[PDB]
């Protein structure tokens, strides 16, 4: 199962369900579209790649890759994170 | 509370740092004070002499960033079984991004100009709240 | 092993992921379960260049390695309108401002 996370730009990003609710924030906004007016498509790029990174080395055995984070972006995804919650 | 156990019984472990960053070992005396050791680069490991019920928690040894070991905050050397040493996987936790976020800010600004950058006040106050061994080990107990 | 993947198209981007081993027709599949477009509609790309069903995604250049979860590979998506296809066209994510004067 599948949402739809909107961009400020309108960039419409479709990911899965539960990498979704990851963010307690976007738990609550569905509770299955989100329209996100203060967060750009390329900070919400990043959060969906966060999600995908989260649900796939959290509890596991295999080394655990840095999460990357261009200097450009930090802190406009620093107050998207705060946000969401996550 | 948080204190090594004064045991007297040898424990040889290897320190393998599968992390990024170069890793802080701090050895919690018997008082239960940290005590840093000497770093260890990303990648690489070390052999080194330590005692059964002794504790060890481990650190980015720049910004003082959390690091797990075997999975948890802190190891303790176990008796060794046919005279094998006692491995001690150092590795990233999966921070949230939000502290992730923090760290790559906190390296890019210095503390000084922590108040130049536009944002709220509330992520200011998450900014200056630095990583600290001495906040943790208040909270673990 | 598991690849990660951006399907886009446009203004949309799907996150998935799918095995090394599958082929780009079963991508098709999982994008006709999201988008509500059969695969005879569908073209996939890899860049410029146009993606033949039955190869396998390792085939195609996506390997765990390089489309990994926390830096996904994108793979271009373009409909079929009625007769012909679109050309490929993927709307790029907005620009981040100037590094502020202390960063
Ligand atoms: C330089 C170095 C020296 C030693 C020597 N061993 C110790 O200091 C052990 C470790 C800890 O269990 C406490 N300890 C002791 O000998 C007891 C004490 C400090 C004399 C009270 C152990 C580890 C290391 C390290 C080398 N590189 C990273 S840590």
């Amino acid at each position: 199962m599948y949402v739809k996370l909107i961009s400020s730009d309108g960039h419409e990003f479709i990911v899965k369900r539960e990498h979704a609710l990851t963010s307690g924030t976007i738990k609550a906004m569905l509770s299955n579209e989100v329209n996100f007016r203060e967060i750009p498509s390329h900070v919400l790029s990043k959060v969906c790649m966060y999600f995908t990174y989260k649900v796939r080395y959290t509890n596991s055995s295999t080394e655990i890759p840095e999460f990357p984070i261009a200097p450009e972006i930090a802190l406009e995804l620093l107050m998207a994170a705060n946000f969401l919650d996550c | 509370v948080l204190r090594s156990v004064n045991s007297r019984e040898p424990s040889q472990v290897i320190f393998c740092n599968r992390s990024p960053r170069v890793v802080l070992p701090v050895w919690l005396n018997f008082d239960g004070e940290p005590q840093p050791y000497p770093t260890l680069p990303p990648g690489t490991g070390r052999r080194i002499h330590s005692y059964r019920g002794h504790l060890w928690l481990f650190r980015d040894a720049g910004t003082h960033d959390g690091l797990l070991v075997n999975q948890t905050e802190l190891f303790v050397p176990s008796l060794n079984v046919d005279g094998q040493p006692i491995f001690a996987n150092i590795t990233l936790p999966v921070y949230t991004l939000k502290e992730r976020c923090l760290q790559v800010v906190r390296s890019l600004v210095k503390p000084e100009n922590y108040r130049r950058l536009d944002i709220v006040r509330s992520l200011y106050e998450d900014l200056e709240d630095h990583p600290n061994v001495q906040k943790d080990l208040e909270r673990l107990t | 092993m598991d690849v990660f993947l951006m399907i886009r198209r446009h203004k949309t981007t799907i996150f998935t992921d799918a095995k090394e081993s599958s082929t780009v027709f079963e991508l098709k599949r999982i994008v006709e379960g999201i988008l509500k477009r059969p695969p005879d509609e569908q073209r996939l790309y890899k860049d410029d260049q146009l993606l033949d069903d039955g190869k396998t995604l390792g085939e195609c250049g996506f390997t765990s390695q390089t489309a990994r979860p926390q830096a996904p590979a994108t793979v271009g998506l373009a409909f079929r309108a009625d007769d012909t296809f679109e050309a490929l066209c993927i709307e790029p994510f907005s620009s981040p401002p100037e590094l502020p004067d202390v960063m």
